[PDB]
DNA sequence: TAAAATATAAT
DNA sequence: ATTATATTTTAAAAAATATAAATTAAAA
DNA sequence: TTTTAATTTATATTTTT
């Protein structure tokens, strides 16, 4: 969703703590998979290597979430990886856009290796990425070696992700877009990292003080993501976030503002996919949560040797010592909550 | 509308010690009737109840219930510029973005002014019952901070079993176990060594240990720590002023 | 031979902690008069005036007007190595490039003789015109210290606004705004409990806080700090040093 | 089996920060005798001789010789939860590889009970042997503290040489060059300020200042250091711990 | 997927 | 006549490592 | 209260291949 998190940050910045990435310790969080794994073969690129093996594989991303992993276990927090599966059709064109703008990019590459620049070779090997099914696969296997659950979403990602948490199972979604609020998740993490302790804390949205702030419900909540700029569908060209929120606040649904909005101040597209893209955000196609059951195994270690330092051609101690890490911070006693405890009889607000 | 004369700078500036580094922001609300503070932690597992009653305050007087959001790094930053016998007056007026700290020197040379800003804020509150706790160890607050700043070293967690005869407070981590004890004293029972056990069923609970660092800040506020605590109940760490108030620090146990 | 007895070395070891954080390489002016040091420190923005009269040394002699490159966090290291009771003597040969500090001890059983090399470098001394000036408080250094050391906690900017009823420390920051007032106490001139000021127009001017707090490390030289200033001047911070000298700082307002 | 309980274990706190930071991790060989503590440093330079005997350990009782490997730093991390005045009672086992410690409060309800993981490894026995040393000082720990610590700034070698008037540690580098010298006292006290020095042949031996600061956090334990150093030999660096034990620190000279 | 910069635009 | 807004365009990590720095508890 | 002396802690390098 384009512009919802500096949206929430300048209307309603109460929704947003600013927590620690250690203050959780016990804290079930489902994971936007292909999100990290973006993240993770994009920024360990080390310049013009892609930090593959000998052989060629590409390994940076299992390497990258298995230390990102490991830190999550020795802060606290419990991931469960949710992976994306086939996309809704309303974004099957955007993507292949999105596919096209690298295209673009593999244009722009005749002016990156022809010339010899490598900065700009560096910048666009940063732009060529793409997750395949041999990524995917490879990083489920090494999560099954590790015993974090993770879960092939039937539809996108995050709208499962939102599903885990609506279900009550995990307390969170780590994903770091801002589509989970739309499609129905409470509690949302962003800069969900291992060492930026303090340079990325972590911005944990809450869905409820949203809707209790801008005065709005799930049904409008869709609606001003669809106005302010959705991947699903288009928007309306005159309508940015301030208008979104100022022409929300005042009418509630869309039908509404798509009748009464002239077409010579803010005209609406000729393709409209607002009914569309509201079904696909409300009731998407997920995956049934209490079919599935998150447990967490011990980590298997002579497997893991073999599979993420074998055919990778790693080192041995760093990721052994990773490995007992886990099995240390795994093995113990998970922490109590006090909510659980103590009713909340009552809010105070500083008047 | 509030104005609050406290003669000895020393209380405030060991709450605010205290406050400085467990929770970072917090709503004080105030009423006639006293200061309150039921302030909940970040991390979501310690709770802290503040109280310093109206009588405490040697001049008190407050028209209306307000609730002001501070930032209590701030605050704390703020009264560390008063003395330890210093005299503080809190004041706040209508439509309050500031809050007054006034520092004057016992020898009356002295004035220090301080309008520290406020902010928007929205703490929730908790439900506490008046209930009957289990095991209640009354504990020198200098030893009870010696015992959390020795674990530290060992392991993450504490393991505070309670029984008849003492308490044990276990830890476990890569370098060993430690088992410090400590014996109920009926014989010295003085202002300082005061260690009392009320004993109604023998309890085992595991604690975190950093978060009992956090509460460990607020010794030298009184020299009583009185731990109460139930099979599963979160554990009291009181810190009994005898001048005004309490400041309870309550923390969730870890569960098996 | 410039030779320099002084049995309250610690003297000299508040002063080279004084000057340690503001001056990194100085320019000792040392004549028959005694030492001198007019040295404007890294940032270019406050000018220091330390100034050791040869009545104080026990055994003064200089014979020429020597000027000494010193790199001030090596005499403050070296400076480090005597006690709070030694006696410190500096000594330098013509012909010799080098200072040579010697701690005799006050039983004198640890005779400890350093030697520093000194660097060659631009003279700094631009000279400064005295001005009367107009507010001239005579406070005592631990509570100045302390103002500036918990008003440097909100901003870099303390207002002082001098008047003929008490002297207002204001600092405006983004978590709070101090005001610390002090007035005029009848304690028959104390050493440390004696706030007295003399007056010629109420002024107010506004300085940083960093060498403030520069200033500040020079507080235990005396227990009572003349703060002078006037109408778009330079604040004077003078230490008088154990009526032996004056450590007078300068800083330009904000 | 093995028993070691002591009434003041402060001496076994400042033997675990005078010899936290040279060894990583060091056998201690318990024999009937005591303790005796022999390797070497992380870096293989210096040497740690430590030795415990029975007699000042108030209840003692071994029964097997044991070698058990502590980690200096856990060990250090276990004796900073004991105070200044707790009885220190040392429990160990035979098949359990467990390092037991109980500290007691004089106020006797605090009664603490930290157990330590061990290590089975074997550190090559290097005996040195014992020879008539030709030059031996015996000073004040706070003065050689304060010698090392204040000669530490200056470079990282010093050069100590002993003759009839005294001792003199001379450092040299880049802040310059510092030669401290301590003439032989006329026994003022027997332990408390008093540097006495035997002497045979004059020797002048250059040593590192880095080990011998590390040497140096044994001075809280006794209140002499007895130097003892001759012609291209180690330097043996000697606290004689209440007339209980000996730490001894080997270092070679460069 | 995210944020900023800056020309552009209308309330 | 700033306010918005949609254009262009950048960006995505985490190990240890050594090293400089700001507390904090220890030690006067 | 005031300094030291450690004691983490927030920067900032470098390969992690």
């Amino acid at each position: 969703i384009q512009g919802l998190a500096k949206l929430i940050a300048d209307v309603a910045p109460s929704a947003i703590r600013e927590n620690d990435i250690k203050s959780y310790f016990g804290r079930k969080v489902a994971i936007d998979a292909s999100m990290s794994i973006y993240q993770f073969l994009i920024a360990v690129r080390q310049g013009g290597d892609v930090l593959q093996n000998e052989e060629g594989e590409t390994t940076s991303h299992l390497m990258g979430m298995f230390y990102r992993t490991i830190r999550m276990m020795e802060n606290g927090i419990k991931p469960v990886y949710v992976f994306d599966g086939k996309p809704p059709q309303l974004k099957s064109g955007e993507l292949a856009k999105r596919s096209e703008r690298r295209a673009e990019a593999e244009k722009q590459l005749q002016q990156a290796q022809a010339a010899g620049a490598e900065q700009e070779v560096e910048k666009f090997t940063k732009r060529l990425v793409k997750v395949t099914k041999q990524h995917n696969d490879e990083c489920k296997h090494l999560l099954s070696l590790m015993g974090i659950p993770y879960l092939d979403a039937p539809s996108e990602a995050e709208a499962s992700c939102a599903a885990l948490v609506k279900a009550g199972k995990v307390y969170a979604a780590a994903t770091e877009d801002m589509d989970c609020l739309t499609f129905g998740s409470p509690v949302l993490m962003r800069h969900l990292t291992a060492s930026e302790a303090k340079k990325l804390p972590i911005q944990e949205f809450h869905l409820s003080r949203i809707l209790q702030e801008l005065g709005l419900n799930q049904e409008q909540f869709v609606d001003l993501c669809i106005l302010l700029g959705s991947d699903y569908c288009e928007s309306i060209r005159g309508i940015g976030p301030k208008r979104a929120v100022d022409l929300i606040q005042k009418h509630k649904s869309i039908e509404e503002i798509v009748r009464r909005l002239d077409p010579n101040k803010y005209p609406v597209p000729e393709n409209w996919l607002h009914k569309e893209a509201h079904q696909l955000f409300l009731e998407p196609e997920v995956l049934d949560p209490e079919s599935v059951e998150l447990k967490w195994s011990e980590p298997n270690e002579e497997e893991l040797i073999k599979f993420m330092c074998g055919e990778k051609q790693f080192s041995e101690e760093r990721i052994r010592s990773g490995v007992k890490r886990l099995s240390k911070s795994r093995q113990g006693s998970t922490q109590g909550r006090l909510d659980d405890f103590f009713k909340v009889t009552g809010s105070l607000s500083s008047a | 509308m509030f104005e609050a004369r406290l003669v000895q700078g020393s209380i405030l500036k060991k709450v605010l010690e205290a406050l400085k580094d467990l929770i970072n922001e917090a709503c004080w609300d105030i009423s006639s009737s006293g200061v309150n503070l039921q302030s909940m932690d970040s991390s979501h597992v310690s709770l802290v109840q503040l109280t310093l009653r109206s009588e405490g305050f040697d001049t008190y007087r407050c028209d209306r219930n307000l609730a002001m959001g501070v930032n209590l790094t701030s605050m704390s930053k703020i009264l560390k510029c008063a003395g330890n016998e210093d005299i503080i007056t809190l004041r706040a007026e209508d439509n309050a973005d500031t809050l007054a700290l006034v520092f004057e020197a016992p020898n009356q040379e002295k004035v220090s002014d301080y309008e520290m800003k406020l902010m928007d804020l929205d703490v929730e509150q908790l439900g506490i019952p008046e209930q009957e706790y289990s095991c209640v160890v009354k504990m020198p607050s200098g030893e009870f901070a010696r015992i959390c700043r020795d674990l530290s070293h060992i392991g993450d967690a504490v393991v505070i079993s309670c029984a008849k005869d003492g308490v044990k407070f276990s830890a476990s981590g890569e370098l060993g176990n430690g088992n410090i004890k400590l014996s109920q004293t009926s014989n010295v029972d003085k202002e300082e060594e005061a260690v009392t056990i009320e004993m109604n069923e023998p309890v085992q609970l595991t604690f975190a240990l950093r978060y009992l660092n956090f509460f460990t800040k607020a010794t030298p506020l009184s020299s009583t720590v009185t731990l109460s605590m139930s099979a599963d109940v979160p554990l009291v760490v009181e810190y009994k002023i005898a001048d005004m108030g309490h400041l309870k620090y309550y923390l969730a146990p870890k569960i098996e």
